[PDB]
């Protein structure tokens, strides 16, 4: 839905790596691997929350608010 | 549902005392010693330094279930030492361990410059 | 004397040390102790008062509580249960306030920098979110929509690791000892041959490897044990190995004088 | 009285027991009740 | 773990693993048994229900 605030396994959090992670896959054109590596994220537990991550929300904003102000 | 609370992993409840001693029949000069809200953490610290001690004959510890935390603590020493001046020595021995390697810590970090 | 201490490396969030001269039990109790008894700060009471985003209630007090805080000064905080407050109180509690709106054609990032503290912390070092990236915005809390609004105000009260994970200062935490397996507490699996199959580990340089004539060691203990302690951001990982040896002593003394006033 | 909120104007509306439920803005015949004034509390466990 | 059980870390629990949200939906509609017999959508009263 929403990147995890923490990783499951160890709790090292990982919810403000998360625009980073898409900035140094888009703009510096780094594959996965190195991004994670480059965010700190050098236990496998953390790179699976962070690399496998679905980013659902951004479907749920394009519908319309059901209570706009 | 059924689930309970989790501060009663380590707040005491009403009623009940953190330690209880009972005699042991099995064997002379022995006692069970009964934790409450306690765990691994405190039982296998306690069961090490007693069995560091010389005139122990048997110190073992097991927490009977993992749904409560409690643990059962069996002491027996030779003839003429109180089992609870034996863990009384194993408490004390533990508190300036921990004392000692918190100052060496400390001195340790002080000597940082990168941190 | 008594256990000794050589610090390897420092950082602002690790600490790679030898603990050597000490029990098993000793290390294993203090390892324990740093991942479950060390007390911290973290939100605990939601407050809902507007919510017009595309996140459930629920889940967004979760992803507020599994929030860092500053935790440095938490020892001067009393818990909430053994406060003489009502509910919540300046003795024993910190009242932040998340109030964010989506007036921006594209998505708003509810971060936790926009978390603000309202109650008066007279002084201490606790409530701030704990900000570790360069750009400066804390953990990504929420998405809006333009018009959306969410308008919500937390409690955070002390607590430890034991009752909710999201107390826990500690991370992961690295423990190894007898790197060249010389007191033979394992046993390892192999196909062909076991030392070329099993990677050496880093700590192997600090040990004098075996002779491979030498007979069985049968006296030998474990001690010299290598341990990395990692620091989520609330104290510093200093603070967190200090901090879990003092709940530790404080935990036997406690046995001490239950025992003495029974 | 009470509120309502149109499905589709996402327009507040105040309605009586003998109101028709439409919405007066465009006419949808969908309403969802308006949040409730009430605090509530959430565990942030 | 013994005959399929399984040993689910707490502290993972904890952090969000394998949290569900779940809802459930009830529907009522008010019916004319007659002419002037319709159903109201109201809060009953304990002296005229
Ligand atoms: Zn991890
Ligand atoms: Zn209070
Ligand atoms: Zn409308």
């Amino acid at each position: 839905m929403i990147v995890p605030v923490r990783c499951f396994s160890c709790g090292k959090v990982v919810g403000d790596k998360w625009e980073s992670y898409l900035n140094l896959l888009q703009e510096d054109e780094l594959d996965e691997g190195t991004a994670l590596s480059r965010l700190g994220l050098k236990r496998y537990c953390c790179r699976r929350m962070i690399l496998t991550h679905v980013d659902l929300i951004e479907k749920f904003l394009r519908y319309n608010p059901l209570e706009k102000r | 549902m059924n689930a309970p609370d989790r501060f009663e992993l380590f707040l005491l409840g009403e009623g009940e005392s953190k330690l209880k001693i009972d005699p042991d029949t099995k064997a002379p000069n022995a006692v069970v010693i009964t934790f409450e809200k306690e765990d691994h953490t405190l039982g296998n610290l306690i069961r090490a330094e007693l069995l560091n001690d010389r005139k122990v004959l048997f110190a073992a510890y097991k927490v009977e279930h993992p749904f409560f935390a409690r643990f059962k603590l069996r002491i027996q020493t030779t003839e003429g030492y109180d089992p609870k001046d034996a863990l009384k020595n194993a408490c004390n021995s533990i508190i300036n361990k921990l004392g000692a390697l918190k100052t060496n810590f400390e001195t340790e970090w002080n000597l940082q410059t990168l941190a | 004397e008594g256990p000794q201490v050589k610090i390897r490396e420092a950082s602002k969030d690790n600490v790679d040390f030898i603990l050597s001269n000490v029990d098993l039990a000793m290390a294993n109790s203090l390892r324990r102790v740093m991942i479950a008894e060390i007390p911290t700060l973290a939100i605990d009471s939601v407050e809902v008062e507007t919510n017009t985003t595309v996140l459930a209630d629920e889940f967004i007090a979760h992803r507020l509580g599994l929030i860092p805080l500053q935790s440095m000064d938490i020892e001067q905080l009393e818990y909430s249960r053994d406060c003489f407050c009502e509910d919540h109180c300046d003795k024993c509690s910190v009242v932040l306030t998340l109030q964010a709106f989506g007036e921006s054609e594209s998505t708003t990032n509810v971060y936790s920098k926009d978390l603000v503290i309202v109650s008066n912390l007279m002084g201490r070092n606790i409530g701030h979110p704990i900000i570790q990236d360069k750009e400066g915005n804390g953990v990504l809390i929420c998405k809006l929509r333009k018009g959306q609004e969410l308008k919500l105000t937390c409690v955070a009260k002390k607590g430890i690791a034991k009752e909710h994970a999201k107390w826990g200062p500690a991370a992961a935490i690295e423990f190894e000892y007898d790197p060249w397996n010389k007191l033979k507490h394992t046993d390892y699996w192999y196909e062909q041959d076991s030392a070329k199959e099993w990677p050496q580990s880093k700590n192997c340089e600090y040990e004098d490897p075996p002779n491979e004539g030498d007979p069985f060691d049968y006296k030998a203990q474990a001690d010299t044990f290598y341990m990395n302690v990692e620091s989520v951001g609330s104290i510093p990982v200093d603070q967190v190995v200090v901090r879990g040896i003092d709940t530790l002593q404080k935990k036997v003394a406690s046995i001490l004088l239950a025992l003495t006033q029974m | 009285t009470l509120k309502y909120i149109c499905a589709e104007c996402s327009s507040k509306l105040s309605l009586s027991r003998t109101d028709a439920v439409r919405c007066k803005d465009c006419g949808h015949r969908i309403l969802l009740k308006a949040r409730t004034k009430r605090l509530v509390q959430f565990e942030a466990r | 773990n013994q005959e399929d059980s399984m040993i689910m870390n707490q502290s993972s629990i904890d952090r969000g693993l394998f949290r569900s949200l779940f809802f459930r939906s009830y529907m009522d509609q008010e019916k004319k048994y007659g002419m002037s017999i319709t159903e109201t959508f109201e809060k009953p009263q304990r002296t005229n229900t």
